[PDB]
C-alpha cells in the first residue's frame, strides 16, 4: 500500500500520500473553543473547531496553537488535530497506512516517545517512522551534501550534512522563527496607532507580514530612505475596511532574523549561525558546504532574503570561497516533498518501526536502531 | 484501553466459541457431523462478514458523500 | 416543459431504476454465493476415515479462530461506521433544520378559521 | 394517467364537500354540465383552497390533448381535487439512496448527464430535450456539476 | 399538547398558539377604571375594563398602561391583563398549556422572578420559559447571524448575534420608543392650537402618529420644503369632526429617533447606537453584521425609515462594506412569529422550566441554567 507522509510542523500541517509533488491538504494547526455564550438553539454548534474551519469562525473563537516551539505542549489538542487530518482532510483510515512524521532536531525525548505511543495505540497505524526535518529538505533539493537552514514557523535549525554523513556536533538550533516575527510586527504596528491584541487578530497581523514585509538588502540605507521619501508606504485593507499604511515597519519586522537583539534575544542572526555551524565542521568539507548552502522552510520566503544572506556570508567567509545559496521556488513544501521522496524509496522500505517491534520494546524503540 | 480491552473481549469470545477439541474418544459419525456443521457455520460467518465488508464500504462511501455535503456549506 | 408526459417519464425512470437495482442485488447475491463456494471450499466426507475428520476439525478450529478474529475487527469497523453515520445524520438533520425547520409551522391554523364572528 | 376512475371512486367527504360546492356554483342552469376549467379555477381561488395557480394554467394550456378548449370532467377535476394530498406514498428514502448508489458507480457522490443518458438507454425512454438542463435545474441546485441523493430524491418524489 | 406563545410587550399584547403564522388575539394592554359617578342602576357597570373593551369606552375611563419601559410597575393590573388574555381572548385554561413569555434585555431581575412566580402560582401553568425579545425576531427572519434593532413601544434595544453566539457585552438598550414619540407629537401639536391632555386623547394622538407621520430621508431639506410650499399638509378627522391639518409635524415626530436631543435625551440616535453596537464586536464579524442588519418591532414601521437608516449607517461605516437593512413586511409581529417557531422546535422541547424544578429551587430558577 501507500504511505502517509504527514508533517506536523508548527503553524501549518502538511500531509499527503507518498509519491506526489505537493501535499494534498494544507491547513493551519489551531484548535479554538468558542468563548461567548450562544443563544440560538439547535444551530449545531460544536465544542471545538480545528484546522481550516476555525480560520473562518475566528471572530468568536480563541485559537490556540498546540505546538509552541517544535515541542508539543498540549497533547489532547494535538491528538484532535491528527484525528482531523486523517479522517476529514484525507479520508483514509490509519489502520492500513504507514506514517512518516517529522521532528525538529534537538527536541525533548518525551515528545517523540509520546508521539509514537499515540500513533501506535490510538490511531493504530501499521508502522511509523520519525525523521529529522532538515534531511528531508536536503532530499528535495536532489543534493547529497550541503548545509540546510530550515527556518520554519516554530524553530530555526541549521543541520550541516556531507556525503550523506550528518555532523551531529554542528547542529545549531535557534528558537527565533515566524511566530516571533509575527509578535514583533504586532508590537511595532502600535507605533502608528493600530492595536491588535486578540488571538484572532494575530492572524490578521500574520497576513500583513506575509503580504507586505520584505528583507532589506542594506538596513541603514533603507532606514534612511524610508525616513525621507514615501515610496515605501504600502497600504492594506483590513477584514472590515479602514485601510492601514505600513511605512518602515515593512523591512523592520523580518530584520529581526539577522539581528535577534530586536526582540531581546542574545544570539546572533541567521546570517552568523550558519557561518558558525560551518566553522565547526572539518577543514576539508568547508568549501562544499559554502557552495551548497540550502534554504528551506516557510519563513525563508521573504522577498530579497537570498541576496541579503549571501552578502552577509560573503562578508564573513574567506574571499576565495564561492558562496552560493540554493533557494528553490517550492521552498514552503520542500520538507514534505523530501518526505515523499524518502517514503517512496525501496531501500528505505525496511526501516519502518513495525508494530510487533514496538510491542516488544515499548515506546523507547524510537531512540534505538530504528531512529 | 482500546488495545487490551478489545483484546480481552476477543480472547473471551474465542474461549467461549472454540469448544473442546477432543476427537478420537468417540464414534466417527458424531464428530464428523459436528465438524461439518461447524464448517458450515464458519462458512455462513464468512458470508456474513463479507456482506459486512460490502455494507461498511457502502456506509463509508455515504460518509464521504455527507462530508462533501457539509463541505458544500462553505 | 410538459407535465403529464414528464410525470410519466419520471415515474417510468423510477420503476426501471427500482427493477434494475433489484436485479443488481440478485446478481450480488449470486456472486456472493460464488465467492462463498470458491473461498470456503466445499468439504466432502463421503465414506472417509477418522484421520480425515481429525484434519478437518483441526483446520476448522484454525479457520474459525482466524475468521472470528477478522469478523471481530470488521464488526469494530462497522460499529465505527455506524457511529459516523449517526453523527453525519445528526449533522445533515441540523443543516436541514437551519435551512427549513423555522419555515415549518401551522400558518393560518385558526386565523382563517375565525373571520367575522368578532 | 388514467387514474380518473380510481380517484372518482376513492375520494372521501372531506374534499367532496368543496367539490360539490364548486359544482353547484358552476352548474346552475343553461349550461351543458361539461364545466370549463377556466371558471372552475376562479371559483376555487375564491373559495380559499390552496393549490398552485400557475401549474393549473400551464396544464390547461397543455392537458386535454383533444384540444376542445374546455377540459372535461376527469382531468381538470383531478387537478382541482389535487388540493388534498392523495399521493402515491411519496416513495422511500432508502430505496432511492440505493438507486443513487447503484448509479454512482463512479463513486464521486454525483450522477452526471452521462449516467443519466446511460439510464435512459437502459430503460429505453424517448430522448427528451429537457435532459442535461433538467439536471442543471434539479440536480445542480448549486451550479457546480454536483448532485447528491436529495436532488434526485426531490426530482421525482412521489412521482405518479 | 400545544404551547401558548404569549408576548407581553408594552402597548399591544400579542398571543396565540404555537405553530401558526399570526397571533390569534392582539389588543392594547390598558386597564381603565371608570372615573365619573354613574347614575343608571342595573346597567351592569364593571369596575375595570381591560384590553380592547376599554378602547371603546375610553370616553369615561382613565386608561393606564401597566408596563412603563419593559419593566412592570403595577403587578395587579398585569395579572388582570394576563387573566383576560388567557380566559377571554383565547379561552384555554392555562392548566394544560406551556407558556413562552418574552422579556427585554437588561431588565431588572425582580420583574422576571415575579413573572415566573405569578405564572406558576396563580395561573398554575405546567411549564414556562422566558426568552429575550431580539433572538426571536432573529428567528423569524430565518437568519442565524445579524444585529437586530427591536424598536418596540416601550424600549429600543439592539442585540448583535453571530453564528448563534450572542455577544452579551455589545447590547445597547435605549429607552426611547413609541410612547415617547407619542408624547412628543402631543407636545408639538400644541404649536397649531390643538391641545390633547386627557389620557384618553393620547390614543387619538397615537392614531394620528400611526396614520400620518413618516421619516424624512433628509431632515433639513424637508424642513425647508415644508416651510415654503404646502404639498405636505395632510388633514385628519377627529373622532367628532373638526378636521386638523398637520404640517411639518409629520416628519418631526419620528425624527426624534435619530436625534434624541429633541426630547432632551442625551444619547445618540438609533442610527448611531447600531454602529456603536457593531464596533464593540470583534473585528472579524463586522462585515456579516453590516450586511445583515435586521429591523423589527412596531415603531420601525414608519414609511421611509429603512432608507434613512441605511443612508446614515453608510455615512458612518467604512466605504467598502456593504450595508443592507432587512425590513420584512411582517415587522410588527416578527417577535411573535419567531416565538412560535422557537416553541415549535423539537430540540427546544426540553428547555422548559418544569414545575417540579420550580418547587425545588424557588422563583430564582429562571436565572439558572434554564435561562
Ligand atoms: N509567502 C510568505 N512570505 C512570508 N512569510 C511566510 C510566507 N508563507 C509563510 N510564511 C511564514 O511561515 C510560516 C509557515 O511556515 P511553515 O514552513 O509552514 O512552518 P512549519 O515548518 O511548521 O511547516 C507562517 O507562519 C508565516 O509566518
Ligand atoms: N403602522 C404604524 N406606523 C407607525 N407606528 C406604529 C405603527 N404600528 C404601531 N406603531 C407604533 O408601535 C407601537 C406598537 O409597538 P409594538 O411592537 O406593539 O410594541 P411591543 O414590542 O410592546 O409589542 C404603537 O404604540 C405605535 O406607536
Ligand atoms: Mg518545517
Ligand atoms: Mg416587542
Amino acid at each position: 500500500t501507500t504511505a502517509l507522509v504527514c508533517d506536523n510542523g508548527s503553524g501549518l500541517v502538511k500531509a499527503g500520500f507518498a509519491g506526489d509533488d505537493a501535499p494534498r491538504a494544507v491547513f493551519p494547526s489551531i484548535v479554538g473553543r468558542p468563548r461567548h455564550q450562544g443563544v440560538m438553539v439547535g444551530m449545531g454548534q460544536k465544542d471545538s473547531y480545528v484546522g481550516d474551519e476555525a480560520q473562518s469562525k475566528r471572530g468568536i473563537l480563541t485559537l490556540k496553537y498546540p505546538i509552541e516551539h517544535g515541542i508539543i505542549t498540549n497533547w489532547d489538542d494535538m491528538e484532535k488535530i491528527w484525528h482531523h487530518t486523517f479522517y476529514n482532510e484525507l479520508r483514509v483510515a490509519p489502520e492500513e497506512h504507514p506514517t512518516l512524521l517529522t521532528e525538529a532536531p534537538l527536541n525533548p525525548k518525551a515528545n517523540r516517545e509520546k508521539m509514537t505511543q499515540i500513533m501506535f495505540e490510538t490511531f493504530n497505524v501499521p508502522a511509523m517512522y520519525v525523521a529529522i526535518q532538515a534531511v528531508l529538505s536536503l532530499y528535495a533539493s536532489g543534493r547529497t551534501t550541503g548545509i540546510v537552514l530550515d527556518s520554519g514557523d516554530g524553530v530555526t535549525h541549521n543541520v550541516p550534512i556531507y556525503e550523506g554523513y550528518a555532523l551531529p556536533h554542528a547542529i545549531m538550533r535557534l528558537d527565533l522563527a515566524g511566530r516571533d516575527l509575527t509578535d514583533y510586527l504586532m508590537k511595532i504596528l502600535t507605533e502608528r496607532g493600530y492595536s491588535f491584541v486578540t488571538t484572532a487578530e494575530r492572524e490578521i497581523v500574520r497576513d500583513i507580514k506575509e503580504k507586505l514585509c520584505y528583507v532589506a538588502l542594506d538596513f541603514e540605507n533603507e532606514m534612511a530612505t524610508a525616513a525621507s521619501s514615501s515610496s515605501l508606504e504600502k497600504s492594506y485593507e483590513l477584514p472590515d475596511g479602514q485601510v492601514i499604511t505600513i511605512g518602515n515597519e515593512r523591512f523592520r519586522c523580518p530584520e529581526t532574523l539577522f539581528q535577534p537583539s530586536f526582540i531581546g534575544m542574545e544570539s546572533a542572526g541567521i546570517h552568523e549561525t550558519t557561518y558558525n555551524s560551518i566553522m565547526k565542521c572539518d577543514i576539508d568539507i568547508r568549501k562544499d558546504l559554502y557552495a551548497n548552502n540550502v534554504l528551506s522552510g516557510g519563513t525563508t520566503m521573504y522577498p530579497g532574503i537570498a541576496d541579503r544572506m549571501q552578502k552577509e556570508i560573503t562578508a564573513l567567509a574567506p574571499s576565495t570561497m564561492k558562496i552560493k545559496i540554493i533557494a528553490p521556488p517550492e521552498r514552503k513544501y520542500s520538507v514534505w516533498i523530501g518526505g515523499s521522496i524518502l517514503a517512496s524509496l525501496s531501500t528505505f522500505q525496511q526501516m519502518w518501526i513495525s508494530k510487533q517491534e514496538y510491542d516488544e520494546a515499548g515506546p523507547s524503540i524510537v531512540h534505538r536502531k530504528c531512529f | 484501553g482500546k488495545r487490551q480491552t478489545e483484546r480481552e473481549k476477543k480472547k473471551k469470545i474465542l474461549a467461549e466459541r472454540r469448544k473442546v477439541l477432543a476427537i478420537d474418544h468417540l464414534n466417527e459419525d458424531q464428530l464428523r457431523e459436528k465438524a461439518k456443521e461447524l464448517w458450515q457455520s464458519i462458512y455462513n460467518l464468512e458470508a456474513e462478514k463479507f456482506d459486512l465488508q460490502e455494507k461498511f464500504k457502502q456506509q463509508k462511501y455515504e460518509i464521504n458523500v455527507l462530508r462533501n455535503r457539509i463541505n458544500d456549506n462553505q | 416543459i410538459s407535465a403529464s408526459r414528464k410525470l410519466q417519464l419520471k415515474t417510468l425512470m423510477l420503476q426501471i431504476a427500482k427493477q434494475e437495482m433489484e436485479r443488481e442485488a440478485e446478481e450480488r447475491r449470486g456472486e456472493k454465493g460464488r465467492v462463498l463456494r470458491t473461498r470456503c471450499q466445499p468439504l466432502e466426507l463421503d465414506g472417509l476415515g477418522f484421520e480425515e475428520l481429525q484434519d478437518l476439525c483441526r483446520q476448522l478450529h484454525a479457520r474459525v479462530d482466524k475468521v472470528d478474529e477478522e469478523r471481530y475487527d470488521v464488526e469494530a469497523k462497522v460499529t465505527k461506521n455506524i457511529t459516523e453515520i449517526a453523527d453525519l445524520t445528526q449533522k445533515i438533520y441540523d443543516l436541514r433544520g437551519k435551512f427549513k425547520r423555522p419555515t415549518l409551522r401551522r400558518v393560518r391554523i385558526s386565523a382563517d378559521a375565525m373571520m367575522q364572528a368578532l | 394517467d388514467d387514474i380518473y376512475k380510481a380517484a372518482v371512486e376513492q375520494l372521501t367527504e372531506e374534499q367532496k364537500n368543496e367539490f360539490k360546492a364548486a359544482f353547484d356554483i358552476f352548474v346552475l342552469g343553461a349550461e351543458d354540465g361539461c364545466i370549463s376549467t377556466k371558471e372552475l379555477g376562479k371559483v376555487m381561488r375564491m373559495l380559499g383552497q390552496n393549490p398552485t395557480p400557475e401549474e393549473l394554467q400551464e396544464m390547461i394550456d397543455e392537458v386535454d390533448e383533444d384540444g376542445s378548449g374546455t377540459v372535461d370532467f376527469d382531468e381538470f377535476l383531478v387537478m382541482m381535487v389535487r388540493c388534498m394530498k392523495d399521493d402515491s406514498k411519496g416513495k422511500s428514502e432508502e430505496e432511492l439512496s440505493d438507486l443513487f448508489r447503484m448509479f454512482d458507480k463512479n463513486a464521486d457522490g454525483y450522477i452526471d448527464l452521462d449516467e443519466l443518458k446511460m439510464m435512459l438507454q437502459a430503460t429505453g425512454e424517448t430522448i427528451t430535450e429537457d435532459d442535461i438542463e433538467e439536471l442543471m435545474k434539479d440536480g445542480d441546485k448549486n451550479n457546480d456539476g454536483r448532485i447528491d441523493y436529495d436532488e434526485f430524491l426531490e426530482f421525482m418524489k412521489g412521482v405518479e
